[PDB]
This record gives C-alpha cells, sequence and structure tokens, in this order.
DNA sequence: AACTATTACACATATTTTCA
DNA sequence: TTTGAAAATATGTGTAATAG
C-alpha cells in the first residue's frame, strides 16, 4: 500500500495540470482578443484618415 | 495611450538602439545611470521629413516587450537620470498611471535626440498585481522597450501622431545572465524541405542550447514541435548554427508561419522567434 | 522554526492563483464586448468612406 | 470498503528585492 | 555609482488527512 502514494502523486499532478492548462488557455484567449481589438483600432484610425480627405 | 499608432506618413526612427540588458533599479536602491548604447554612447531617435522650424516634444515611456501588443509596462517606469559631464538633454516628467518623459526635439540638431536621462525603475510585483484590472503576473516578466512619441501639429491644425519602440531590453539582473536571447537571425524563411543553415546571433548561448520549432493556431494551441540540429561541434562565442528542419506537411500550398526559440534548461528559454516556410 | 511564514506565502500564492483566473474571465467578457462594438464602428465608417 | 479529487504542509527550487 | 549576493518570496512536488 505505498502505491497509494504513487497514485495520489498523479492525482495531485492531474488536478495541478488542469488548473494550469485552463489558465494558459485563458491567457491565450485574452492575448488574442487584444490582438483583434488593436487591429480594429488601427483600422478605425485608417478609415478616419481616409474619410477626412 | 495603449491606443495604437504608427511610424507615420513622415517617420520617427530609432537611429541608435539600447543595449540588450539594463539592470533597472528599485525604490529601495541608489539610482542607476540612464540606458546606454552598445557602443558606450547613448540611444538616439530622430524625426525625418520635418521641413518646418519649431521645436516639438518627443516623449518617452517604458513599454512592454515580449510577443504581445505594445502597452505601457506596468512593472517598470521611466526614470529621469540625474546628470552628465555636459547637460545633454533636459526633461519633463508627467503621468497617467505611468510616468512619461519629454525631451525637446530641436530643429537645429536635425530633429535628432540623444537619450541620456532615461533610467528605468522596477516596482514590487506584489505591489502592482494588487490593483484590480491587472491580469499580468510580474514573475519572470522582466523585458521592456523604450517607447517614443511625437505629435506634429499641422498648418491645417491637424495632429499627425507618431510613435516608435526600441528592441526588447532585459532588466532582470539574473535573467540577463541566465536567459539566452536572439538579436539577429540569418534567414527569415525557406521552403518546406528545410535542411538549410540559419545563423542565429544572440547572447547566452551555451552548449546546453537547443533550438525548438513550433506551430500554433490562432487558437493558441501548439500543433507542432520539432528540434533542430545545431552544430555543437565547434562554433564562435555567441551565435548558434542552426540546420532548419523539414516542415511537417511538405504538401502545403500556402506559406505557414512558425516560431522557433533557443532553450538552455527547462526554465531558460528565449522569446519566440519568427519564421516562415514556403510551398513548393 | 520558520514554517510560520511559509504557511502565509502559499495561502497567498493560491488565493492569488484563483483571483488571476477570475480576473481573466472578466477581461474576456470586457474584450469580447468591446470588440463587438468596435467591429461595428468599423463597418459604419466603411460604408461612409464608400459613399464619399 | 475502496478510490479519486482537494487542500494545506513541509521541503526543494526559482526569482525578486534588499544590502553590503 | 556599479556589482554580486545574501535574505526574502513565490511557486512546484510529494504527502497526508479528508470530503465526496
Amino acid at each position: 500500500r505505498r502505491i497509494r502514494r504513487e497514485r495520489n502523486k498523479m492525482a495531485a499532478a492531474k488536478c495541478r495540470n488542469r488548473r494550469r492548462e485552463l489558465t494558459d488557455t485563458l491567457q491565450a484567449e485574452t492575448d488574442q482578443l487584444e490582438d483583434e481589438k488593436s487591429a480594429l483600432q488601427t483600422e478605425i484610425a485608417n478609415l478616419l484618415k481616409e474619410k477626412e480627405k | 495611450w495603449p491606443l495604437s499608432s504608427q511610424s507615420g506618413s513622415y517617420e520617427l526612427r530609432i537611429e541608435v538602439q539600447p543595449k540588450p540588458h539594463h539592470r533597472a533599479h528599485y525604490e529601495t536602491e541608489g539610482s542607476r545611470g540612464a540606458v546606454k548604447a552598445p557602443t558606450g554612447g547613448h540611444p538616439v531617435v530622430q524625426l525625418h521629413g520635418y521641413m518646418e522650424n519649431k521645436p516639438l516634444g518627443l516623449q518617452i515611456f517604458i513599454g512592454t516587450a515580449d510577443e504581445r501588443i505594445l502597452k505601457p509596462h506596468a512593472f517598470y517606469q521611466v526614470h529621469r537620470i540625474t546628470g552628465k559631464t555636459v547637460t545633454t538633454t533636459s526633461y519633463e516628467k508627467i503621468v497617467g498611471n505611468t510616468k512619461v518623459l519629454e525631451i525637446p526635439l530641436e530643429p537645429k540638431n536635425n530633429m535628432r535626440a540623444t537619450i541620456d536621462c532615461a533610467g528605468i525603475l522596477k516596482l514590487r510585483n506584489a505591489d502592482i498585481e494588487l490593483r484590480k484590472g491587472e491580469t499580468d503576473i510580474g514573475r519572470k516578466n522582466t523585458r521592456v522597450r523604450l517607447v517614443f512619441r511625437v505629435h506634429i501639429p499641422e498648418s491645417s491644425g491637424r495632429i499627425v501622431s507618431l510613435q516608435t519602440a526600441s528592441n526588447p531590453i532585459e532588466c532582470s539582473q539574473r535573467s540577463a545572465h541566465e536567459l539566452p536571447m536572439v538579436e539577429r537571425q540569418d534567414t527569415d524563411s525557406c521552403l518546406v524541405y528545410g535542411g538549410q543553415q540559419m545563423i542565429l546571433t544572440g547572447q547566452n548561448f551555451t552548449s546546453e542550447s537547443k533550438v525548438v520549432f513550433t506551430e500554433k493556431t490562432t487558437d493558441g494551441q501548439q500543433i507542432w514541435e520539432m528540434e533542430a540540429t545545431v552544430d555543437k561541434d565547434k562554433s564562435q562565442p555567441n551565435m548558434l548554427f542552426v540546420e532548419i528542419p523539414e516542415y511537417r506537411n511538405k504538401h502545403i500550398r500556402t506559406p505557414v508561419k512558425v516560431n522557433f526559440y533557443v532553450i538552455n534548461g527547462k526554465r531558460k528559454r528565449s522569446q519566440p522567434q519568427h519564421f516562415t516556410y514556403h510551398p513548393v | 522554526r520558520k514554517r510560520m511564514r511559509n504557511r502565509i506565502a502559499a495561502s497567498k500564492c493560491r488565493k492569488r492563483k484563483l483571483e488571476r483566473i477570475a480576473r481573466l474571465e472578466e477581461k474576456v467578457k470586457t474584450l469580447k464586448a468591446q470588440n463587438s462594438e468596435l467591429a461595428s464602428t468599423a463597418n459604419m465608417l466603411r460604408e461612409q468612406v464608400a459613399q464619399l
């Protein structure tokens, strides 16, 4: 019954990997959205330059 | 403003970049001299195409680096450095939850400005991570870029606003010694087959240095990982000789964008470098 | 023995781990929202320039 | 019972901040 | 000032007790 440790080992590892992958994904998502947001912003500024001839 | 801007319809360019490292200082410390250039001189930025005769205000502030969108860096602030043997440039300090310096741009000098009153302060991580709104952790986050802007008022009363940022800069004493870092790559692309030598020039390259290649989706997911074989037989001091690896799907019909980085141990990796494979 | 100080660290480290995720979600809502609106303002100007 | 997920603890490592 | 590091934190890993 030392296996108990071998498993709880993974048990803990599992949960930990879970909370990481989750947060990494989120970090990914926000980072991308900021990508998208700036693109709009630069566009919008390009149209305002275009507009006011 | 975290609002985007460009090199302009004229042009604000950095004639002399900063040194790759610059151990910044804390509030609990004696201030360090302002950022310098690799030549021992100082960083230099000027405005090309300014056929007018009135001094403007070039402003600088410490921006973010890494592979994100330029944003004022929350864990670092510009610092007005004390003085030089010759009062080089005067300064003006202001805010907006982040400090900003304004050195006058003289026509007399060709709209060129020698930056030598620009130091960098480091804030306690826990101190920042406190304010609500911040989502970035400072741990391991120690890179920066000097951001410079200019607002050109026109005869039409318009304001053509320009901005530029230097090359990344490491501020972490330890990191500057531990983390490797590419500053020049021999090639930016090649075709699917690979098998070509790319000369990578940077700092902190050892014999533990491995070069990894990655493929990621807009989804932010790693799709591919391939290690390249760097000639570790013999080489120069700080520069790796990389043999570009073959791409997974050699049958592509449109150019793919990939990344590669240098790594010396689990937690000692370079920032993501850019590279692209072309179809055949 | 110095363990008294660590129990305090971890507690904070964990607490902070969580707050991070929470703060990220709120930020996604915010961004998705902002971007939607901006996406519109884009189209809006688009037509306009296309009629000038 | 028997097993996995969770949370706090001590100790090992990694980075940051304070001092000399 | 500038440099190098000890001193102080912050975060990862293996356990143990415990809820589910």
